[PDB]
RNA sequence: AGACUAAUCGAACCAUCUAGUAGCUGGUUACCGCCGAAGUUUCCCUCAGGAUAGCAGUGUCGACCUUCAGUUUUAUGAGGUAAAGCGAAUGAUUAGGGACUCGGGGGCGAUUUUUAGCCUUCAUCCAUUCUCAAACUUUAAAUAUGUAAGAAGCCCUUGUUACUUAACUGAACGUGGGCAUUCGAAUGUAUCGACACUAGUGGGCCAUUUUUGGUAAGCAGAACUGGCGAUGCGGGAUGAACCGAACGCGGGGUUAAGGUGCCGGAGUGGACGCUCAUCAGACACCACAAAAGGCGUUAGUACAUCUUGACAGCAGGACGGUGGCCAUGGAAGUCGGAAUCCGCUAAGGACUGUGUAACAACUCACCUGCCGAAUGUACUAGCCCUGAAAAUGGAUGGCGCUCAAGC
RNA sequence: AGGUGUCCUAAGGGGGGCUCAUGGAGAACAGAAAUCUCCAGUAGAACAAAAGGGUAAAAGUCCCCUUGAUUUUGAUUUUCA
RNA sequence: CACAGGGAUAACUGGCUUGUGGCGGCCAAGCGUUCAUAGCGACGUCGCUUUUUGAUCCUUCGAUGUCGGCUCUUCCUAUCAUACCGAAGCAGAAUUCGGUAAGCGUUGGAUUGUUCACCCACUAAUAGGGAACGUGAGCUGGGUUUAGACCGUCGUGAGACAGGUUAGUUUUACCCUACUGAUGAACUCGUCGCAAUGGUAAUUCAGCUUAGUACGAGAGGAACCGCUGAUUCAGAUAAUUGGU
């Protein structure tokens, strides 16, 4: 039993397959800015820079950024009490995330939309709200005939 | 040694195949699969018949042979040397341990009881489901009554439960008794040997044509 | 348990690529309709690629006897589980109504064969018109000519808390 | 002689006793583990803006 | 002889140092009320013991801050288990076919043979075929898991700097202004945040699913969660852990798990069936039984025969060519060897036996007369029976129970 | 099922040209196997060592120059109180 | 050799398990002159038992007296003999396989501490086991297992050896229950009777006769009744003989 920086990490660190080889090369060409919302996907084939296992899929802040790597704030989980840990990732392991574009889209939509309604006059209901049980209609039979069906019969295949 | 066969019935263990990791298991006892006219083409032979299990259970490498030879000599005595083809569907992989308590750990006393008790290869069995075909025989069709005898007599020699099903396909093909006869007129079935290939339309169009010439007219 | 004959129609939730799906029916033998119309979903999925959480219930209706004061004579199809492996089976009745043939194929398949409810199947009952399509010996002997025989040795009824009788009974009533 | 070896059967329990505490966000982080260079800058912007802004009385109301 | 030295000797007896030290046994004194644990993490000549964090109590202060959550919904990330795959890589593995001769081996036409002659047995290559992988993989779930859902928000205008840019171009932090009529998913909030001091504990054990060593164990070792320990009450006859359900002192009403022939509070209650045991059977955890068999009985699957009349019994007949070709002291159906046609018919064989030196006689086969509706073979699974042998007398809890008081 | 108490002035750092294992067809002595030439060749080679991951105008290979294996102290990650 | 403790931890019974040990089935290639199943059974496979030995460490370390024999009672059946029967490659005689059956029996000695074993002789027969591996306030103390002493191999030495050898203290019942016998209060004192329930007993062999008969080519060679005695056991008795 021993326990090494990288143990257990045979999947997890490598590479696709039909993936190896370049970087495509976009990634070097983002930017960043403290206070983005950035999550983490070590990169095998680079060497530098990588953060330990733990991280592998958590999201977190940036709170530094220098010449080639920013340095991000995420809360790790020890038995009874959460503990903030501050990591620095190179740019080829961080990529930005997704997960706060839909808030960041309702709030422009919002604001245009409640823009009008102001002018003209008429409330919106504009915050949302569950699925609800569906509502009355009419179905019909015209050239829809049913077809009946019953259990079939036990058979052999082999 | 050979414990009795009670002993290891049961799937208890992950699979355990001879590899680079262990080292000195026994050699199988069961090396022939397949008896009888061997080589017949697939047209001879339009019955089939198998020996399905019931049980999610072992069986042992030496129930495997014990077996065959006791179906093999029925079906040569009552069919012909040349009036069948058999063949063992069942091939044993996994590896049983034991653990020497006396030899390893007697008179020199070295070390006894349970300390260190990780076994030894002792023989190898086969892994079945419930479903899984164990045995099939064809033949023809004038042989129905012999080749159920025989199925029915080697059951005796395995653990647990087995049933016997008369297939409703063509020999060893997938392939529906009235499906295959159909398909072979429209020229589309070559013939191979003791087996069978079948058009395709998905290729060059040159060496399709030689390859199935009737199926163009 | 007491049942009664229901029918239920069913459909796949409408999609832009397929406006209008298709509509099935089926004949279902349930104590309530709370559980006829799980025993629709539990045959549908069965058959088709259909669940309850992409489907919807559009009718369920209930079937009553045509004429429920005629005899005559039923026929069922079935398959079930044994202790090991499946079967098929066809077994006869004679009584006044569909419903109840359900009600004694399920109470005699629970004797005979120790076969829960769990697992017996219902493929086909129908109504055998004539008297010459009568298979089964237990039936033939119920339809014979000018029929009539005896009751011997019945025990008269006495009230359960008359403990004590005063003479002997008799049992020639 | 021996004895068990480890075990893990309470202690999910004894955590959630009282409560699985976060610490709590707030406006200003603390700027510990910046880079030196910007750190060094921004002490002397803070200092010229809160200069300007005391002048806006006497001075260049901007 | 480790013998004897005042009943004392492998180092005498008497007082004092001395209340010698003990991680180890034993004990530790009235009542009521409220809250209420741990056998786990890290280090120690540490493993019967201590320190350290956790779980626990008490004293409070900050606001009554509208903040919060062992949960669902919507948007968006991470993974390599179950299953699956091998006419897909690596590893294992069964069988024929086609193409090749100079790969090895054995022949042939004069083993002539440098004859790419004629043969062929392995090997090789190509298109197919039968089974596998905890330390293999192109694919890939369920359950669980990171982040977000705004007033500390969004937008416009333009000051500071020793950083950055060819550059007031950027970057952070700002002054001023604009945006609520609706602060921007559900449900709850019978419990918000911070600090101080300290007790006990650090031998654990049991169960569902997943699971490792072992022939196995009321055996040894783990993961998530619920329990016993620390806990009574109603059911399982009894029984720390199973089912129902958690407790101030009483009165009336209704149930849960389990029960209603008697012991025993409440049905010898209702409907349709199955079972007869000279070892019946009788309720989860649970206190045991298997392979293989039955013309005991019940229900079912497939095929074949039958009113042109079968199955059983009795009753009539049982014919030619021809004693066939052969065999021969003699064989005429019937020692033996090798063939299997025809006449007459409704039917009787160049015959299945008995039998003659050899014929004969006799039987069977086949068909006919009598009768009155069913019959034959092979399989499937319910209860019951065989398989079923241990030591004091004996236990469905007991009595006893048979269209049950059994299933 | 296996491994460590070592080894290296390059087997460390920078730059540049080239492409490997293997197979087919050819050339005096020369053959199964020596050196030379062309075509195919996704890594089936190589990278001090146990095993896993990673690498093709390179992280492999040869050539040219060098000593970031240097000086002053702080913050962060893994085992974790 | 000593002290503080431990059933958190071994050596013996009991408990769970049954690998090994023992015992019993199913299938049918073949053996048996011919013929799978009179009698056997390969290759495989399903069970039972706790008189073998292992595995485990739950109960006892402020103590449950640890080998064997002698003595005495009872229970189990997987039956050695005896009673009555079914099969055969059962002519007779002698044997072999199986059923109902535990009613009744199962010995005397040489060597060894032995359990186990091995020979001599008799017999209808000399079957296998349980009860805390029955049985030490029942005995005995040969063995093992304190202190004395000797040898061999090992150790520089003190000393070690599931290697051999010789000498070595075996304590208490009057209490409660159980068992074997003996008295006895209450309804006046007596004599003669009935019988609920508990206990239960007999066992095996030989001679004569049937008969040198049945059966068989021969060699060989039985049985039922009938008659008279004997072995093991049980309850009494003292005329005679013996002992005191
Ligand atoms: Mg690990
Ligand atoms: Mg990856
Ligand atoms: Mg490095
Ligand atoms: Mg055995
Ligand atoms: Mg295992
Ligand atoms: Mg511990
Ligand atoms: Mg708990
Ligand atoms: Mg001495
Ligand atoms: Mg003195
Ligand atoms: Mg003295
Ligand atoms: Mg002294
Ligand atoms: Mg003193
Ligand atoms: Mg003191
Ligand atoms: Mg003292
Ligand atoms: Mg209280
Ligand atoms: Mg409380
Ligand atoms: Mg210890
Ligand atoms: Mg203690
Ligand atoms: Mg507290
Ligand atoms: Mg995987
Ligand atoms: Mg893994
Ligand atoms: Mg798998
Ligand atoms: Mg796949
Ligand atoms: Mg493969
Ligand atoms: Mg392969
Ligand atoms: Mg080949
Ligand atoms: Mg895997
Ligand atoms: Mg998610
Ligand atoms: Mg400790
Ligand atoms: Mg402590
Ligand atoms: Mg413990
Ligand atoms: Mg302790
Ligand atoms: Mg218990
Ligand atoms: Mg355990
Ligand atoms: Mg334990
Ligand atoms: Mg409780
Ligand atoms: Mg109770
Ligand atoms: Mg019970
Ligand atoms: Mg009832
Ligand atoms: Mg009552
Ligand atoms: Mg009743
Ligand atoms: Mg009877
Ligand atoms: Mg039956
Ligand atoms: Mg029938
Ligand atoms: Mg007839
Ligand atoms: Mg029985
Ligand atoms: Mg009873
Ligand atoms: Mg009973
Ligand atoms: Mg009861
Ligand atoms: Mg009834
Ligand atoms: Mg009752
Ligand atoms: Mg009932
Ligand atoms: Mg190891
Ligand atoms: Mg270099
Ligand atoms: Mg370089
Ligand atoms: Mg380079
Ligand atoms: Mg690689
Ligand atoms: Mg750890
Ligand atoms: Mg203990
Ligand atoms: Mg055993
Ligand atoms: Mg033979
Ligand atoms: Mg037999
Ligand atoms: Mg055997
Ligand atoms: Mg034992
Ligand atoms: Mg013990
Ligand atoms: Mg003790
Ligand atoms: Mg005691
Ligand atoms: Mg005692
Ligand atoms: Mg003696
Ligand atoms: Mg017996
Ligand atoms: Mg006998
Ligand atoms: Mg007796
Ligand atoms: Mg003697
Ligand atoms: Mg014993
Ligand atoms: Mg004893
Ligand atoms: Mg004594
Ligand atoms: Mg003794
Ligand atoms: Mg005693
Ligand atoms: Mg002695
Ligand atoms: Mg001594
Ligand atoms: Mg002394
Ligand atoms: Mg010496
Ligand atoms: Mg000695
Ligand atoms: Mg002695
Ligand atoms: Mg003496
Ligand atoms: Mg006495
Ligand atoms: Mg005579
Ligand atoms: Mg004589
Ligand atoms: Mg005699
Ligand atoms: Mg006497
Ligand atoms: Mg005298």
């Amino acid at each position: 039993h021993a326990a090494g920086l990288r143990s257990g990490t045979r999947y997890a660190f490598s590479r696709g397959f039909r993936k190896h080889g370049q970087i495509p090369l976009s990634t070097y060409l983002r930017t960043y800015r403290v206070g983005d919302i950035v999550d983490i996907k070590v990169n095998g084939a680079v060497q530098k820079g990588m953060p330990h296992k733990f991280y592998h899929g958590k999201t977190g802040v940036v709170y530094n950024v220098t010449k080639s790597a920013v340095g991000v704030i995420v809360y790790k989980r020890v038995k009874h009490r959460y503990i903030e840990k501050r990591i620095n990732v190179r740019i080829e392991h961080v990529k930005p995330s997704r997960s706060r574009e839909d808030f960041l889209r309702r709030v422009k939509e919002n604001a245009e939309l409640k823009k009008k309604a102001k002018a003209e006059g008429v409330p919106v209901q504009l915050k949302r709200q569950p699925a609800m049980p569906r509502e009355a209609h009419t179905v019909s039979i015209a050239d829809n005939k049913p077809v009946t069906l019953a259990p079939v019969a036990y058979e052999t295949t082999i | 040694a050979r414990r009795p066969a009670r002993c290891y019935r049961y799937c208890k263990n992950k699979p355990y195949p001879k590899s680079r990791f262990n080292r000195g298991v026994p050699d199988p006892k069961i090396k022939i699969y397949d008896l009888g006219r061997k080589r017949a083409t697939v047209d001879d032979f339009p019955l089939c018949v198998h020996l399905v299990s019931n049980e999610y259970e072992q069986l042992s490498s030496e129930a495997l042979e014990a077996a065959r030879i006791c179906a093999n000599k029925y079906l040569v005595k009552y069919a012909g040397k040349e009036g069948f083809h058999l063949r063992v569907r069942a091939h044993p992989y996994h590896v049983i341990r034991i653990n020497k308590m006396l030899s390893c750990a007697g008179a020199d006393r070295l070390q006894t009881g349970m300390r260190g008790a990780f076994g030894k290869p002792q023989g190898t069995v086969a892994r079945v489901d419930i479903g899984q075909i164990l045995i099939s025989v064809r033949t023809r069709d004038s042989n129905r009554a012999i080749a159920l005898e025989a199925l029915r007599r080697c059951q005796y020699k395995f653990p647990g439960r087995q049933k016997i099903i008369v297939s409703k396909n063509w020999g060893f093909t997938p392939l529906r008794r009235e499906e295959y006869l159909e398909k072979k007129a429209a020229g589309r079935v070559r013939v191979d040997g003791a087996y069978v290939q079948f058009l395709t339309n998905h290729g060059n169009l040159e060496e399709n044509m030689r390859r199935f010439p009737d199926a163009f007219k | 348990g007491r049942l009664q004959e229901y029918q239920v129609i069913g459909r796949h939730l409408p999609t832009e690529a397929n406006p209008n799906p298709a509509l099935y029916r089926m004949r279902i033998f349930a104590p309530n309709e709370v559980v006829a119309k799980s025993r629709f979903w539990y045959f549908l999925r069965g058959l088709k690629k259909v669940k309850k959480a992409t489907g919807e219930i559009v009718s369920v209706n209930v079937i009553s006897e045509k004429h429920p004061l005629k005899v005559k004579n039923f026929g069922i199809w079935l398959r079930y589980d044994s202790r090991s492996g499946t079967h098929n089976m066809y077994k006869e009745y004679r009584e006044t109504s569909r419903v109840a043939a359900v009600e004694a194929m399920y109470a005699d398949m629970a004797a005979r064969h120790r076969a829960r409810f769990r697992s017996i199947h219902i493929l086909k009952v129908v109504e055998l018109e004539k008297t010459e399509d009568v298979k089964r010996p237990y039936i033939k002997q119920l339809v014979a000519k000018n029929l009539s025989f005896p009751l011997p040795h019945r025990v008269p009824k006495i009230s359960t808390k008359k403990i004590f009788s005063a003479k002997r009974p008799s049992t020639f009533s | 002689a021996k004895s068990k070896n480890s075990s893990q059967h309470n202690q999910s329990r004894k955590a959630h006793r009282n409560g699985i505490k976060k610490p709590k966000t707030q406006r200003y982080p603390s700027l510990k583990g910046t880079d030196p260079k910007f750190r060094r800058n921004h002490r002397h912007a803070l200092h010229g803006t809160a200069k300007a802004l005391k002048e806006f009385k006497e001075g260049k109301r901007e």
